[PDB]
């Protein structure tokens, strides 16, 4: 078929897409999870003191 | 119809003339209906429905046992087996505590033999009292 | 001449490979439809309602074929 | 009018051509055996929802907060949550390569194959009379351009972990060793692994082409056969089974790809 | 002429599809049916009645097959 | 062949689509959003209670 | 001269494809049968009664190919 | 004439195959379905669904080669 | 004189496929009958009876056509 | 003329194995995740995530022939 | 030229044909017999004398398939 | 001349009897997968494994067909 | 030319269905043997000895089949 | 044109059997293998060296056929 060297252009786009994700988009969402989790485990260990 | 019996090895669970039923098996539960086999083997914890005459139901838990399923009068021995208002929503929430707190606290595959056994038995518990509401 | 003796025979490829087709799959289909009734004769209209829908799909692409087979054999 | 069933597949068949040795518009009937053609028309539509996919995560990334989430965050959030619980079954390397990799294959793929639902000649009607345009085509995962560009990234990423690690230790020992650690089973087994190692990615580029490709073509043999009052009751269906079909294309692309990354390191 | 010589040709190979057909999909019902009355024979005579009901729609695609083969056979010629 | 008939045909099939998808996927979509809203809900309360 | 060249081939299709045919589905069929008479002996004649019956239809459509095989081969060609 | 009686042949054989292989394979898939619902007939709609999705993905390639079938048979003849 | 060598090729179609049948329906029989000897060692003697009153129905057909094929490869040829 | 016309016949077959292929593996994987699902009603989204983990892999072979049958009929005809 | 050499292609479809024959028939029924073997070790010398005897005949309709096929090549030439 | 479609048509028998091959055996392969994960689901990333080792070699003899297939369609014909 | 030219396509009908019987056939054979070794693993040198006498048997047939093979492509053609 | 095409030919032919031999023999030894690592799985690493023992027989009269097919097209073509 058409073999172009659309497919090169194109790889270059997949890496930059890739770059663009890696710094500015996956970084800055990992914590918000983590202060949801931590702010519930809390509570269970503040019930288990209680009965302690 | 047919006639069923249920015995806690240490209590006798059921005793009586009965239309249909619904179980627990060798692997899991289990749709089971009159007059369609003749063989039997082991049960995994789980529970069972009692349909007798004028369709009036119960729903009773069965922690491990044996099914004989082929004969007309039709038994089943639980080494443990407790009656549906004699457990509760409660009871099952506790025994649900239990396996969760036993799964965190169970980190090899030899205690696991026993964990994932109380985690079963509080699951057919678990059940069997939601069937209870009906 | 040459043209509609070849024209039978791919009506023959057609309806033959569908006869094929629609055969096997019922029989696959109506053994299990058996061995679960044999299991479960208080539920055999239940399977049996369950075996129609079924048996739709089976013979979908198989009835497909059969039809355009007679458009070969019939409407040519 | 000479329009014909197999003149509008035609018509449907061809890409927006552009030859880079003079910069000059390829019409269809005129196909030269050069490289440097870039074709304008699936290529933009690729990285323009490339771009989509980027900006609707950016605007939500610059802002996103930890309390209730909004109904547009939460939707991002939960195909955040889908990539990395898909690559946490995955892979247990601390490399943070993976995820954002997985995540652009996962949502990129998916926007390029859900161009696929669109009337088939809407926008390339636009393009030709609006325009002026030669030819306009809507898919740009139902190309080899795009299917195996991404596949060869995943390639050259496979013998990266292959070589990391495993390509100081592993890669040698278990090339020369394992399994028999014979002399004459090291050629046999080079070329087992030789063409299986190959066709890992390069399946990944046909699998989703293939897919696509025969999705556009099955709405455009509808358009072009049948008259219109018919069109429709076959139309609706294979839309409505080509949305489980993008769906789990995009799924696998990224799942083999996080599976083969996995592998090659640990 | 070469008419009836492929035409012979022609129904010899639908109507051996449709046996091959007919004959393995009876066989593949029929186990499963003989399997189960050996576990229990009261259910013998009822599963020989479903037996009958489900083998007529095995039958009705290859007989379409038999039926056009014979009539090539001896109506085209 | 008409291609105005074409563009007319495809046209109904589009429409088709687009209702069927708005009356079978959509009701059914913010069954996630729900889930996470009431887990999270539900654990946070019951630390409140746990401090209290 | 060309009519006995393809005449005896389209028999010859015909009987092959009707051996497959029989061969295959009273393999199916008789193999149940036999493991029946394994799991209840004391039923043999019962269940060799529902064996005969199952294999007159399995036979059907097979011994019309053969019938027309030896027709073709012994008195068209 | 000489260029078309090929065409329909080809057509024929792609739908023929494609027909057989999609039949058995979801012969196959509703037999393990209707296996499934003969334990639990609570779980029949259950079941039904994800036999549903299953059957989607089994008939996809089939699926391709019915429309270049429909192609053949209406615009190259 | 053409006809000989398209004879020999009928042959071969109709012993070929005869082989495959005959040899695969003694196959799937053969194999219950051992599985039925393994269960009940003292039964043997019975299910042999059995077994060669089934397999002289298995070989009904395969014998007709390795005997038409060998008679076309001899006499007519 | 021949060379357009072969590669009709060439895309045919190429889609027709491509469609059996597929069809026939497919078919026996999802009855393994039908009656695995069947069993433990609980691990239904489990078992349903390794089916697809797996066909993916089974359709990667059918999805090359059945793409290139597209190719051979499309693009070089 | 092409007698002789249509003579090595009919011995070609013969011994192909008898060896999957042969091939898939012992296949079923050694398989047979070493489930049989598994279960009842001590009872081996039983089993194969049994295997032997159905062995045998599995084999004789494939072997005089192939005494055919070696008699075409190297006596018919 | 016709060599150009000629060795399309090897290259795609070859092609799809690859296909044939590796989506079947990996159909089977799988199938027995997900019917070890349904029983032991908490070994899944172990069978998991076992299934890349035994896929790599099921596929081998296909994609090397493949591969021919793709060098006779691109650097022959 | 093409008397020796066909010889190379009559060895290959001859071996590569020698393959495919000879494959499927010691499939089930080692299917079975893999069974019973895990049904009862202290066991293992006993059932491959087993194995290995009725391989033997399996070839038997395939081997000559593929020597011939080899035979007709380099010593007659 | 008659000597080129038809050495691709038969390999395409030798290869495209190897395949499909290679391919399913294997896949039935592997679901096998499988099973007895969810039965046991503590005796993988045992069934997997028999596997390997297996293997080899399975893998061994294929890869003569694939070999023998490279020589084909790439030495005497």
């Amino acid at each position: 078929m058409n073999l172009n060297a659309t497919i090169l252009g194109q790889a270059i786009a997949f890496v930059l897409f890739v770059l663009f994700a890696m710094k500015y988009v996956w970084p800055p969402l990992m914590a918000a999870i983590e202060k949801r989790q931590k702010e519930i485990a809390d509570g269970l260990a503040s019930a288990e003191r209680a009965h302690k | 119809t047919y006639h069923l019996d249920v015995v806690s090895a240490e209590q006798q669970m059921f005793s009586g003339l009965v239309e249909k039923i619904q179980v627990t098996g060798s692997e899991g539960e289990l749709g089971i209906y009159p007059g369609h086999a003749p063989l039997l083997t082991a049960i995994k914890p789980g529970m069972i429905r009692i349909v007798k005459q004028h369709g009036h139901e119960e729903f009773i838990y069965l922690s491990g046992g044996i099914l004989e399923v082929q004969p007309g009068n039709v038994t089943v021995l639980a080494d443990t087996a407790i009656r549906g208002q004699d457990l509760d929503e409660a009871r099952a929430m506790e025994a649900k505590r239990k396996a969760e707190e036993h799964i965190s606290s169970s980190h090899g595959d030899v205690d696991y033999a026993q964990a994932s056994a109380e985690l079963a038995k509080a699951i057919a518990q678990l059940r069997v009292i939601e069937l209870t509401k009906k | 001449n040459l043209n509609m003796d070849l024209l039978y025979m791919a009506a023959a490829v057609m309806m033959g490979l569908a006869a094929i087709g629609a055969a096997i799959g019922i029989g696959i289909l109506g053994g299990k439809f058996l061995e679960g009734a044999a299991r479960q004769p208080d539920l055999i209209p239940l399977l049996r309602t369950q075996f129609f829908i079924v048996m739709g799909l089976v013979d979908a692409i198989p009835m497909i074929a059969v039809g355009l087979g007679l458009y070969v054999m019939f409407a040519v | 009018e000479n329009m014909t069933p197999q003149d509008y597949i035609g018509h449907h068949l061809n890409n927006l051509q552009l030859d880079l040795r003079t910069f000059a518009s390829l019409v269809d009937p005129q196909n030269p055996p050069a490289y440097w053609t870039i074709n304008i028309d699936s290529f933009m539509f690729s990285v323009v929802l490339g771009l989509l996919f980027l900006v609707l995560f950016r605007s939500v990334a610059k802002k996103a907060t930890s309390g209730v989430p909004g109904k547009f965050q939460t939707a991002i959030e939960l195909v955040i949550g889908f990539v990395n619980g898909s690559v946490k079954d995955m892979y247990h390397g601390k490399s943070k390569l993976i995820a954002p990799l997985a995540l652009t294959i996962f949502v990129w793929v998916f926007l390029m194959n859900l161009m696929d639902l669109l009337p088939i000649d809407l926008l390339p009607y636009i393009a030709e009379h609006v325009l002026g345009l030669p030819a306009l085509r809507v898919v740009p995962s139902a190309d080899v351009n795009v299917t195996l560009s991404m596949a060869l990234g995943v390639f050259i990423l496979i013998l990266f972990y292959s070589i990391k690690m495993k390509g100081i230790g592993g890669f040698t020992k278990e090339l020369t060793l394992q399994p028999f650690n014979h002399w004459a089973f090291i050629p046999v087994n080079l070329i087992l692994e030789g063409v299986s190692l190959l066709s890992k990615p390069v399946s990944l580029g046909l699998r989703l082409f293939g897919n696509m490709y025969a999705g556009e073509l099955i709405f455009i043999l509808i358009a072009g056969l049948l008259p219109w009052w018919s069109q429709w009751i076959l139309n609706v269906p294979w839309a409505i089974f080509h949305i489980l079909i993008i769906t789990l294309q995009a799924f696998i692309f990224m799942v083999l790809t996080i599976v083969y990354l996995s592998m090659a390191s640990e």
